[PDB]
């Protein structure tokens, strides 16, 4: 009886059902054409899903770890390179980036003048660090789980 | 103060006790329990019961008079 | 009329102490509410995810929520926009505010039905007697047009037109949609809506009853042991004379 | 050497619960006192787990309570044991006071007065807690009983504007009632500590009323396992009252949202206030009704000066036993009448019930005591 | 809040009368429009922050209710920011939609210079220089 | 006829503790801080009671309720800034209380010292969640940083942090449970302070000489009652001048912005009374090591009675250990300054040096100095 | 409501004893030419016309 009542009282303070329905919100389809960045409202944040081609990935593979503003190479952060997942939150003011802009054709912040990299790095600008990438698990390629 | 050792003064009293480990916890439960329950309720029923009897009488009469009062007069 | 008819006790499947709800009846009653009762009544406190594991599966409730438009927003351009629904969305309101509900229902406000069998004396008996108790008004009393006579409504003047008759909807599982069957199904669904914890509460109560029936004689035996050292005690007196 | 008698923290526990001399013949009624303490802890613990999700705002109080029941894991369990534990708290409290009246326990005057202070505090705590869910019955009961508390001329209207924090019951009243409802059980717990401290200078009473110093036993292990058994029986009753009839004692009208323009046909408090409510409307004057409620709850404080017998308990007083059970019957009738609307024949029954209540406590029991004293050839 | 501080009650009531406030819903069940009362808060220019970001070229104009208590320097910062709009130095490229204010952190603000000489006509015969306007609005924001 | 002061039971208790308590005659102004801590605790209860009458723990209506307290409730600004600056004054009184205990050898009252250590932990937790409560930018981001730092303990860190949050980030469940915990915790602090006073009145009080003061002892009334009144009124002078004249110097300005989960501030630092511990958790480039170092810094403050190697109690007659004590005090001051500074050159090396010096002084140098002083006094 | 004088005479002709709730109608209004009152139906808050 004591274990049951203590476990029930502890489990009451865990995340409730409305939070669970609002935490694994996005179960993506494959309605995104090759190259298009699209937006989601996940966990109160803009979440960007963009399709990529291996030509641009090999072009961005020539970015060295030593000369990065925050060191993160372009080969390990994604298991599927053709699908890229970003958080559309500026670290400077909290604005939204818009892709395929600039000399590099990356993300651009219209609030701010800063041109993010197309992989999500701060290429030129006073934002102190890059765009964060969440955790995501892989089912069959129509469906990707975020969390 | 009010601890064991100076509570009262008892003289000439002998008490006998057993262990709990060699006497039954329910020694003749029904055969000595039912007559003492009847004895206790026979001692207390004439003090306790008739106020609640007249509570039931007032409750039924009040309900009947209320349903009569809501009823109209043909 | 000041005197009021009371609803009788109907022999519900969940009437007993350990008898749970019938989840098939909950499913049929939800179909009744969606097809009929959702036009004027709201259930703001119940979501589409609450139906999963009770009367619908995951993909079924996902489709049933995806066939509902939900006003999402605000957009990046700063406006509201219609979207297909999802499992985290609640049941949609029929009206944006109570006064529009009053304007569309001849002044009377249709109540929110999330707690309507917990907020009435009689509960699902009252809801069944209200839905199945519609009749023509007796003589002497001549009620106003647009009102309806219902002896179970307090005051006997309901602003709700009778929504229940034979074959008011269909049933996907192949059940004859009569008046009483639809009313019974929607009353079961309303009881589930007021108490979603009902079956789990009764299971925990059964475990409680069995555990207490085990524990009470044992703890009583411990008391009788540790007090039977004292209840067999004998006292003697040795006056010196 | 031993920590039970020399360690300054374990010395208090040993003096209060382990080597405390207790009468060897006290019945199950005494267990009720410890049960009250357990209920207090239960309420406090369950109250804390209601406070991790409750939002004290008039827009989002009813919605927050529904979110507790429907979305919080086992939140329906915690809410309904808080409600039925308030009811069980008042049941145990009423039987505690009845034990105090019957067995002459009011001669411990300091313990009795700290008791009636505790009773006032728990009545106010249950009142503000019942206002907290912000349903129809919460809003309307709060408005009715505070507006009749406003009946004092030249003083009561400023006091009711100060209590409400505005023209009527609004969000300020709800938030300050939440703060008061949270903080009052800790003054209740401290007052229970003072209650026990004032008790332990003289020891408990016994059903015979005699000096039990000739035969006393330690509290451990006897009354330890006796109060454990009482706790188990109480938890049977409470969990039956939650898991099987969760709203039998409740009121269905509290399940609608608070509409300030929807006056219900009947307005009642909870059942444990109802008898005072029936003493409230037994007088057709607002000052008279409120002051009569104050005397109906403070006649317990007046009780130790209304004792006339040379004996203490009612165990050897049959006429005063009859008058006591007539008083308990009258209290039950008052509860039923306060549940009932103000119509015929409930008004005359309530008037005679309150008149007989005050006459039995004030007049008839000292007369019965002096009659039994004369009857036993000692006066 | 302006009565007993800056205006009389009839003056502030007349100031709030020129305000046009959303309210409702009416008996017909919809939003309607009314002149403002004394218990009406100061009107938001935009219904939501996304339209504010859309109209003002990306950047969000913040709520100036705690802006002297949410910036280091207080109203010295507000006075220095309003009066410090100068051209960028040599080498730095200023993007259109951004203006060089050295007191804004990052030195690239999204606010156009909002004040200049005689931008409004005072009702007490005060010279409407840019420094006078900045000092008055800094004192008002310190009060607010 | 009897004496109602010594026979009535609660009057007997207050006569034992407050009127006829044998106190040392020579205790200095450092002994006023326990009563200052008690009255500042009472001020916190009263001002928070009046603050919670209008506060609403809800992420849509918490900052707005705080502004409604400030601008619409009569004297709500006074009670609110009294509460905040009373928390600051409370931690000033705590620091001087523990410094009195460290200097004058009062930690040999071991159970009193450990009950105090538990009090200090409870007060720091209570003030942390109270600072979370107004739901500003700094409140939300400091709560986020502290709990992600807590998530580094192995195999139970993520589970414990998501159980504390009530979700997968700081949100409204965290705010409501933090309001509940902030409301409840000072009553547990008050009960533990009652236990603190219980243990101290059993063991007696300490004098600045560290000698047996039972040769010359005076009643508490009226001497230390009027001394405590003077100290309480001086503390009210300091608290009220810091409320009415400088209300916003011990906080940070960007707590006056609403909480934004997208925007992050550049300088995410806690309140000033946490900053020294903050420096310790940045003195190690390992998160588990930083968490462990923080909690065992407070635990070596708890372990201080076991490190006493001298044969004299107080530091009145021990000048080398006096020099080491003031080096430790100034080291705590620069730990506070480094915790108030960004992670930049040259603050990493200065913070590391401050941390290793603090732990070396507490652990190693002070008992060796006690041994040296005992040798120098020809003890051994 | 700005009432009418015929309504004033009709309501002043109303007997006190024949009314359900005992309250004087002349003392109900301060100025006899205007009516100022709560427009709330005492059932549930319907808006009257
Ligand atoms: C039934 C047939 C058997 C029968 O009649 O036995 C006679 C027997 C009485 O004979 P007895 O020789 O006088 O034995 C009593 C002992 O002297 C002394 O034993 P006791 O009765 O004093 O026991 C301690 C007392 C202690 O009781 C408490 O502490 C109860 C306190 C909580 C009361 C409820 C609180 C809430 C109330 C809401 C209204 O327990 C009870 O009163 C009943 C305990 C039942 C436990 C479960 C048994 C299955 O009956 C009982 O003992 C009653 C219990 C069984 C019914
Ligand atoms: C503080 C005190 C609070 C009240 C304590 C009694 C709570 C009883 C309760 O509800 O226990 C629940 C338990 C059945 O647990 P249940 O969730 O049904 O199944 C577990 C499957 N994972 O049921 C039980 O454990 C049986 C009932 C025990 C009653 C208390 C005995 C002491
Ligand atoms: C119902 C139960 C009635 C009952 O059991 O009555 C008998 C018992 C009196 O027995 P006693 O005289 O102690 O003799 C022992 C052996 N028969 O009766 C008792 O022990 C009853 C003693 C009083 C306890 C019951 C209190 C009932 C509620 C009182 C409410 C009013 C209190 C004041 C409120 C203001
Ligand atoms: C002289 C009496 C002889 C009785 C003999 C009975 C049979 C004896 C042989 C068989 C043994 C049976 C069991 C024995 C039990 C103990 C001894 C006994 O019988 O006692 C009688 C009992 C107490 O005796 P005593 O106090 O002397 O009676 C005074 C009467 N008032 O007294 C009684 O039982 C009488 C109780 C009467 C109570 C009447 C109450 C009426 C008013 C109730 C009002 C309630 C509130 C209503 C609402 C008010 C507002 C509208
Ligand atoms: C502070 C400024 C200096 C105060 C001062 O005057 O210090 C000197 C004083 C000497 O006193 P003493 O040697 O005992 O007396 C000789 C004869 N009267 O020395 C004293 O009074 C010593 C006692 C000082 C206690 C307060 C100073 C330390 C405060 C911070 C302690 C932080 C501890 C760690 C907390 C987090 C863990
Ligand atoms: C050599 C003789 C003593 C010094 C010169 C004074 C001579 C006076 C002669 C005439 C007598 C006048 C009256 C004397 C009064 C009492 C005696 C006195 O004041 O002595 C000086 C005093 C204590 O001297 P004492 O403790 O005996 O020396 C240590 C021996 N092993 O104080 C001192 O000795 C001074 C101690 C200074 C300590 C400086 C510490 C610097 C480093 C601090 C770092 C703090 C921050 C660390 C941060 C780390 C991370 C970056
Ligand atoms: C639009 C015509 C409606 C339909 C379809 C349903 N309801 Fe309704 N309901 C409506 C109104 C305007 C009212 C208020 C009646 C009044 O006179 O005030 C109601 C009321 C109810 C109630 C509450 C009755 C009470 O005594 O409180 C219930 C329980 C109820 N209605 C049930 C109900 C069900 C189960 C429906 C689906 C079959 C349903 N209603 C449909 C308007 C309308
Ligand atoms: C529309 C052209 C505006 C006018 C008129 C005023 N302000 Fe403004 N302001 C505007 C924007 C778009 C921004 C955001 C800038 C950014 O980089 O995001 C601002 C910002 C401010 C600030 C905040 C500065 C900071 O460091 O946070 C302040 C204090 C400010 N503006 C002051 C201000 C005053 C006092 C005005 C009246 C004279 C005023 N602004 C007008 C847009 C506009
Ligand atoms: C807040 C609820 C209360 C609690 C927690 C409480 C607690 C206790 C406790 C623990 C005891 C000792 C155990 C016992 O003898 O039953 C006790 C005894 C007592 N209480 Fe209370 N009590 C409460 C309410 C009251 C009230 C309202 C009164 C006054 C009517 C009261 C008067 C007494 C008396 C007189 C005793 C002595 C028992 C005797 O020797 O006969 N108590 N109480
Ligand atoms: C410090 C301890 C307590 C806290 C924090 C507390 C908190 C709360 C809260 C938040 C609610 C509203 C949630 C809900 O209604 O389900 C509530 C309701 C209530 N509380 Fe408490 N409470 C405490 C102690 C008590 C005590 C001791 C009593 C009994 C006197 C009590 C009686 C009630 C009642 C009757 C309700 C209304 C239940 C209902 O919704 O019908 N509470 N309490
Ligand atoms: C919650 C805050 C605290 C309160 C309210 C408190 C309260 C008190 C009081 C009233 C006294 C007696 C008066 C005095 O000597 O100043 C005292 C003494 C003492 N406290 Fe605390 N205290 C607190 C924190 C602490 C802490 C954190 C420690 C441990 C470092 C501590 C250890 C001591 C010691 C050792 C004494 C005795 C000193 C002596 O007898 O000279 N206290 N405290
Ligand atoms: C049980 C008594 C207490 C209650 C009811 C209470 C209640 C509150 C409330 C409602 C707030 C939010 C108001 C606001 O932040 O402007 C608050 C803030 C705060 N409380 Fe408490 N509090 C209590 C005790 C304490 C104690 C003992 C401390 C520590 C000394 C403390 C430290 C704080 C701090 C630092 C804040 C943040 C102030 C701010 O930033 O505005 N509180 N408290
Ligand atoms: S605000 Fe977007 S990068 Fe600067």
């Amino acid at each position: 009886a004591a274990k049951n009542v203590v476990s029930q009282f502890v489990s009451s303070m865990s995340a409730s059902a409305d939070v669970l329905a609002m935490s694994k919100i996005e179960i993506k389809l494959s309605d995104i054409p090759e190259g298009k960045n699209m937006a989601f409202k996940w966990r109160g944040k803009p979440l960007f899903v963009r399709h990529r081609t291996k030509k641009e990935i090999d072009q961005e593979a020539a970015v060295e770890v030593s000369q990065l503003r925050d060191p993160q190479h372009d080969l390990d952060r994604v298991k599927k390179p053709e699908w890229v997942i970003l958080i559309g939150v500026c670290t400077h003011l909290g604005c939204v980036p818009i892709a395929n802009a600039g000399d590099f054709g990356g993300y651009y912040c219209p609030c701010h003048g800063s041109h993010y990299d197309a992989s999500g790095r701060i290429r030129k600008g006073p934002a102190p660090l890059n765009l964060e990438v969440p955790a995501y698990e892989f089912t069959s390629d129509d469906v990707v789980v975020v969390g | 103060g009010r601890e064991f050792g100076n509570l009262a003064r008892i003289r000439h009293v002998i008490s006998y006790s057993l262990s709990p480990f060699e006497q039954r916890a329910f020694p003749s439960y029904f055969s000595k329990g039912i007559p003492n329950v009847l004895r206790r309720t026979r001692e207390r029923i004439l003090r306790v019961a008739p106020p609640f009897v007249v509570v039931y009488l007032i409750y039924t009469w009040g309900n009947q008079e209320f349903e009569q009062s809501k009823r109209k007069n043909p | 009329s000041d005197l009021e008819l009371h609803p009788p006790s109907y022999p519900w499947s969940h009437r007993g102490l350990l008898s749970s709800l019938d989840h098939t009846s909950i499913r049929r009653g939800f179909q009744v509410y969606k097809q009929v009762c959702s036009s004027c009544h709201s259930m703001d406190y119940v979501a589409y995810r609450h139906l999963v594991g009770v009367c619908y599966t995951e993909e079924e409730a996902k489709a049933l929520a995806e066939e509902v438009e939900v006003q999402d927003g605000p957009n990046d351009d700063g406006e509201m926009f219609m979207r297909p629904g999802k499992l985290s969305d609640y049941f949609p309101k029929p009206y944006p505010n109570p006064e529009a509900a009053r304007a569309a229902n001849n002044g009377a406000l249709p109540p929110d039905l999330s707690y309507i069998v917990r907020a009435r004396h009689g509960g699902e008996d009252y809801v069944f007697s209200l839905l199945t108790g519609y009749c023509e008004p007796p003589t002497g009393v001549s009620l106003r047009e647009g009102l309806y006579f219902n002896p179970y409504f307090p005051g006997q003047a309901i602003g709700m037109a009778p929504p229940i008759y034979t074959e008011v909807l269909e049933y996907d599982d192949g059940t004859p949609a009569t008046m009483s069957q639809v009313a019974k199904d929607v009353a079961t669904f309303l009881r589930w809506a007021s108490e979603p914890e009902h079956d789990h509460r009764k299971r925990m109560g059964l475990k409680m009853l069995l555990m207490m029936g085990l524990l009470l004689p044992l703890t009583y035996a411990m008391k009788r042991h540790k007090w039977s050292v004292l209840k067999s005690r004998k006292l003697a007196y040795r006056p010196p004379k | 050497t031993n920590m039970r008698k020399t360690h300054p923290l374990f010395k208090i526990i040993n003096h209060s619960f382990i080597d405390l001399p207790a009468p060897s013949n006290i019945s199950s009624w005494w267990n009720f006192g410890s049960l009250l303490g357990v209920c207090l802890m239960v309420q406090i613990i369950t109250g804390l787990f209601l406070a991790m999700h409750y939002t004290s705002d008039t827009m989002t109080a009813f919605s927050s309570v529904t979110h507790i029941c429907r979305d919080v894991n086992y939140g329906w369990l915690i809410r309904y044991m808080h409600a039925n534990g308030a009811s069980m708290f008042f049941i145990c409290l009423f039987l505690h006071v009845g034990r105090g009246l019957y067995y002459g326990s009011y001669t411990f005057m300091e313990t009795w007065n700290i008791g009636v202070l505790l009773l006032f505090a728990v009545m106010a705590t249950a009142f503000m807690g019942y206002v907290l869910p912000w349903g129809q019955m919460s809003f309307w009961g709060a408005t009715v009983i505070t507006n009749l508390l406003s009946a004092i001329p030249y003083i009561g209207t400023t006091l009711v504007e100060w209590i409400w924090g505005g023209f009527s019951v609004d969000k300020a009243t709800l938030t300050r009632f939440f703060a008061f409802h949270f903080i009052l059980p800790f003054i209740i717990a401290a007052l229970a500590i003072v209650h026990l401290l004032f008790l332990h200078e003289t020891g408990s009473n016994n059903p015979t009323g005699l000096n039990s110093d000739a035969d006393k036993i330690p509290f451990h292990p006897y009354y330890t396992i006796k109060d454990i058994l009482g706790i188990l029986i109480m938890f049977l009753i409470l969990m039956t009252l939650v898991l099987f009839f969760p709203d039998m004692l409740g009121d269905p009208d509290n399940y609608m949202p608070a509409n300030p323009l929807n006056t219900p046909p009947h307005i009642k408090p909870e059942w444990y206030f109802l008898f005072a409510y029936a003493i409230l409307r037994s007088i057709p004057n607002k000052l008279g009704g409120v002051l009569a409620l104050i005397l109906s709850i403070l006649i317990l404080a007046l009780m130790p000066f209304l004792h006339t017998s040379k004996q203490r308990s009612l165990m050897f007083r049959p006429i005063t036993q009859i008058l006591y059970w007539i008083l308990v019957a009258n209290l039950l009738i008052l509860t039923w009448i306060g549940g009932q609307p103000v119509e015929h024949p409930f008004i005359i029954i309530g008037q005679l019930a309150s008149i007989s209540y005050f006459s039995i406590i004030l007049i008839l029991m000292p007369i019965s005591g002096i009659i039994e004293d004369k009857m036993l050839k000692l006066y």
